[PDB]
């Protein structure tokens, strides 16, 4: 479990650091739907989608690498909690129209990036 | 680097005992604005109330005719770095 | 740099918690993996408590705020795993449990964020 | 610890040139099942087709009378650790 632990911490730190860097640079550019929190959720949705189709065709990959890409990178890169307060803050600010828009774009958009990631590697392979 | 402080605070309409103030929202998610007002001269108790973040105007009532008032506005806003926090104030003086 | 260590330390703890909770519990109910849900609800409760609490302590070191929010809540919650679970249910034709997972994660996280916020708000009043 | 292999594979109805098979779903998210079949005497090409993850029965057609067939089912399933992967098969033999 210790070698598996290093896979989570390493990929997680890279995902968290990426999310923290992208968020502090781009979120304030558009407060009604902070694009940094969106992009890291879209990107993590893309990566996890490619990982879904790629791991299926490479069943002998070391679980160390699979753990570092998904639970580590995508897990540390994406975020549900910051997505929550953003929608909460919009609700408390009476900005319902953008709270609903934030909920839809993240949910619908992450799945599409997951589908895009999955079907692209599937069409390639 | 985006200011959370409101700009262009001004009185748009007045009566001897009331003031209707308006401002430009800052380019953030304001949850509510805090409006404070008091008599500019010396030691009069400054009073304050909140206005929802969607509104950019507010009425100040129960003033005395012919008195100088200092009015300030600041925000309780959300940002990524600071979660919920308060901005600096923008302030004007107005005589009823 | 001191902010980088706050994200890495907080993110590593959050990612480690999500990795352990998800493996132990996701297989218990695969129609809506409860390990992925619990880390998302818990990160919402925390981020809501943090929202109210930090508002009233403006002199708090930003090092602690960044480690609990961008760090812990960011590593702990996940949108990517939430994505593949819904995507997998959609490909499995299990449409009702795909929608249910979307509603329970979104609606459930916003409620825990409210709970964290109002419990602290009601307590200070 | 949760098995992704189907259980209780069996022919539930049979004609001389077709088989109705069924199985118990494993306790995981199955995206689809893969059914394999072919003459047991390893002198025939094995064929494969898929049925959706919601179904638990499948019809095998185009068989020969009085011939021994090997039938297997495995899953393409999602799990947390492995994402999409294929399970080990469950296999039966049946003579038409
Ligand atoms: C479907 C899933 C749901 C999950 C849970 C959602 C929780 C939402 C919390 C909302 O918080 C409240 O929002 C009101 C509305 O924004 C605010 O009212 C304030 O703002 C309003 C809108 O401007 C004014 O009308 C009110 O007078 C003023 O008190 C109020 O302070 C605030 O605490
Ligand atoms: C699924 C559940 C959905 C519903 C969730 C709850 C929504 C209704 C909340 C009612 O209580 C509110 O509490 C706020 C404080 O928490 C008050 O805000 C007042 O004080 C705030 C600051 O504490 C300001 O930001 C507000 O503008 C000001 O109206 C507000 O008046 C009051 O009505
Ligand atoms: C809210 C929108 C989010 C973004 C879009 C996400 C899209 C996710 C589903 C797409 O994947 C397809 O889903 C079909 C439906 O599950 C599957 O059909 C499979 O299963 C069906 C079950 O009825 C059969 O009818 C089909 O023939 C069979 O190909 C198909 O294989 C699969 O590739
Ligand atoms: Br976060
Ligand atoms: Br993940
Ligand atoms: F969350
Ligand atoms: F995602
Ligand atoms: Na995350």
């Amino acid at each position: 479990m210790i070698k598996s632990l290093f896979a989570v911490i390493i990929g997680g730190s890279v995902g968290c650091t990426l999310r923290w860097l992208l968020s502090t640079k781009f979120n304030s550019l558009f407060p009604n739907l902070p694009p940094g929190t969106l992009v890291v959720n879209l990107l993590a949705g893309l990566i996890i989608g490619t990982a879904l189709a790629y791991f299926l065709r490479q069943p002998h990959l070391d679980p160390f690498w699979k753990l570092m890409i998904t639970t580590g990178l995508c897990g540390g890169l994406s975020t549900f909690a910051t997505f929550s307060v953003e929608v909460f803050a919009l609700l408390q600010a009476g900005n319902y129209i953008w709270a609903l828009t934030s909920v839809l774009v993240h949910v619908i958009g992450s799945l599409i990036m997951t589908a895009l990631g999955f079907f692209i590697i599937t069409i390639l392979f | 680097s985006v200011s959370s402080v409101p700009t262009k605070l001004e009185v748009v309409a007045a009566t001897p005992t009331s003031l209707l103030i308006s401002w430009d929202a800052p380019a953030v998610t304001v949850v509510h604005y805090v409006i404070t007002y008091g008599e500019t001269g010396g030691n009069s108790p400054v009073q304050e109330f909140t206005v929802p973040g969607s509104k950019s105007t507010a009425t100040i009532s129960g003033l005395k005719p012919g008195v100088d008032y200092t009015i300030t506005v600041y925000t309780m806003y959300y940002s990524y770095s600071d979660l919920y926090s308060y901005s600096s104030p923008i302030s004007i003086n107005y005589r009823t």
